[PDB]
């Protein structure tokens, strides 16, 4: 019953799709103007707003990104991602902006949350998770998608142990000063020419970290260290034999 | 309109020749039920589209309902019959697939 | 008369929608939807669903 | 005469829009935002946005 | 398959490009571009796939 | 990946069917004995992370790295599929402080 | 052949033999801004 013009429209619900997967809509056999008005009260929820641009956040700076339960693309500025807490990559790592996409999950109350850094010069990086809107306790962890371009990825001097770097697939570069700064390094090789590392997969609570040496003139080596609650170990070098 | 939904906006029309008040109304433009994206109903002006084909004037208003740096830019209209339909059907919104 | 589209709903539940009702003043769709057992759920949805 | 949505705007500027005109002769929008400085910018754009 | 995705409120946009081939790996690349300052566009990241 | 371990089912008694490239699995000591192509000498001594990688069309490379914390680190390699069957090549590391 | 990231210009190239019966071999290099790079080899012990 159109409150304004006194018009009236007859609406009908129809529910289609197979047994589990269902999709239910509202049609009208109503009056002049009313069907149009109802269709145009507010827009259909698309991946982006009408016009090529990111949608806005539903809320101000959110502590918990899981508060966002609207599909579409979004954007998180530096200040907002620094204020947040549910977001991966600790506060010292947080410096840049992040495109925050939200994709539909399933019908029992789930959604996705993809999140790519706005890295221009550095290597962009993507996380993604599944959230449950109602029972936030079931919010799974942020699976990291290895994507790389060729650039390094600094780790700030605030971190003072290689155990903080628990994220898999990443490649942090290390210099001589950094090896001398950190503590967990092999003392025999602590402060020698710098190099890159790489984290690898393992069980929860622990991780195996591989750590290579960069060698233009010299011979190569790469160490490996398994550590965590299940157990802690020392490194195990792998020496190389030069050949031409 | 204020920059927050607590102080409700107002559109007031009135004759210029007589310097009176014909009417004023509150209108919830943007998020329905006063539930905007965050809390920022910063209002914005409005104009009168006159289609040259039919000659039917149509008022249309701009609003922003976006929180913080993220700004939304939504458009509403009080036009007559045949103008809003036409304005939407000029060209379609963007979409990943045609 | 011939029907036509108005809006598709989107309540986060996997079941058969039992009925609906629009609010002409607030334009929320209240959708009543059964659940497995002797219980059901009401859901307030936007105009677009 | 409760309003009706028309369209949504997608300018490349992170500032609150301040004016909004439509061109009936070509169906193009002119949208003026005030930049952080005194200066301002008007974006000309498509009917959909 | 080349798809453009929204960036942020300045002139930014994401790009993704996934090769089309059934009889071999469908590698994908990813980047960001700035429409105004073309020089400010990032490089081509790569996922294994 | 986020730091979890995909279990191997109990309806598989061979390492050859795990042809899913880029994927990692974990084997515990107790379940590292029900296999066949597993190295017999290293059968049931510690935890073993297998990771798969690509090769010629119809061939895959499996890499079984031990997760032993105190002692040295071992990893075995084999490329199998078309032609012959990959032989478990071992690589040992030197414990260093 | 496989590639691993490094400082810009610099990058590591790993190369792994493909032999089923014989011993496995893999040789790694780092080339770019720092220099050309020398291939360091690692050979495996055939075990069962």
């Amino acid at each position: 019953y159109d409150l304004e013009t006194g018009r009236k429209a007859l609406l009908i619900g129809v529910t289609i799709g197979p047994g589990n997967n269902r999709h239910h809509s509202i049609y009208s056999i109503g009056q002049r103007g009313v069907n149009q008005f109802l269709k145009n009260i507010a827009p259909q929820v698309s991946m982006t707003d009408s016009g090529g641009r990111v949608k806005p956040l539903p809320i101000q700076n959110p502590a918990y990104l899981s508060d966002i339960t609207e599909v579409g693309h979004y954007y998180i500025y530096t200040q907002d991602t620094q204020n947040a807490l549910d977001f991966p990559l600790p506060k010292a790592f947080r410096d840049a902006g992040w495109f925050f996409d939200v994709l539909p999950g399933h019908y029992n109350g789930a959604l996705r949350q993809v999140l790519t850094r706005n890295s221009t010069g550095r290597n962009m990086l993507k996380f993604e998770r599944v959230i449950d809107i109602f029972n936030k306790k079931n919010n799974g962890a942020w699976n990291f998608c290895p994507q790389n371009a060729g650039y390094w990825e600094h780790i700030p001097k605030s971190i003072t142990k290689l155990s903080d770097l628990k994220i898999v697939g990443l490649d942090f570069y290390i210099t001589t000063e950094e090896s001398n700064r950190f503590t967990d390094f092999p003392k025999d090789f602590k402060g020698i020419a710098g190099w890159i590392l790489e984290v690898k997969s393992n069980t929860p609570g622990n991780t195996t970290q591989v750590l290579r040496r960069n060698n233009f003139p010299s011979a190569h080596q790469f160490l490996v260290r398994n550590f965590g609650t299940g157990g802690v170990g020392k490194w195990s070098l792998f020496e190389g034999k030069v050949v031409e | 309109g204020d920059s927050k939904p607590a102080n409700p906006n107002y559109l007031q029309g009135f004759d210029i020749k007589t310097k009176e008040l014909l009417f004023k109304r509150r209108i919830d433009i943007g998020g329905v039920n006063n539930n905007f994206k965050g809390d920022f109903q910063e209002a914005e002006g409005l104009d009168m589209y006159y289609d040259l084909e039919t000659g039917r004037k149509a008022l249309l208003i701009g609003v922003t309902i976006g929180p913080g740096n993220n700004r939304h830019h939504s458009i509403y209209s009080i036009g007559q019959r045949g103008v809003n339909q036409f304005l939407k059907n000029i060209a379609p919104q963007v979409s990943m697939t045609d | 008369q011939e029907p036509e589209f108005i809006t598709d709903l989107s309540p986060y539940t996997n079941a058969v929608m039992q009925s609906f009702w629009v609010d002409p003043r607030t334009k929320i769709i209240y959708m009543t939807q059964a659940r497995p057992g002797n219980h059901y759920m009401l859901s307030r949805l936007k105009p677009n669903g």
